[PDB]
């Protein structure tokens, strides 16, 4: 016994999946690249005598 | 004198409030309208004459 007035929109719609094949690529820390210490990751490889 | 060791504190109050019923909840006191109506009679009386 409360009289108000409405407005009602019914939505339908539903989604599907066929292809049974997708990727996924994630990527991490980008910003510390950009923003800490970035140069040559200089792989100091042992023909300095240590093996 | 009067006034000495005299303290005043507040303790309580109350609200003047009433809700708008702009839907209506509230019934109240009804009004009817009913007619009782009576008959009126006009009778005869008796004659004169004249000779």
């Amino acid at each position: 016994q409360r009289i108000g007035r409405e407005i009602r929109l019914t939505p339908r719609y539903r989604y599907f999946n066929f292809l049974p094949i997708m990727l996924v690529i994630n990527v991490i820390n980008l910003e510390e690249a950009i923003a800490q210490r970035t140069a040559l990751d200089v792989n100091e490889t042992q023909v300095t005598p240590a093996s | 004198a009067a006034l000495s060791g005299l303290t005043v504190t507040g303790v309580g109050y109350s609200l003047e409030a009433r809700l708008t019923n702009i839907n209506q909840l509230e019934m109240g006191l009804l009004i009817d309208s009913d007619v009782q109506k009576q008959g009126f009679m006009i009778p005869t009386l008796p004659p004169l004459v004249i000779v």
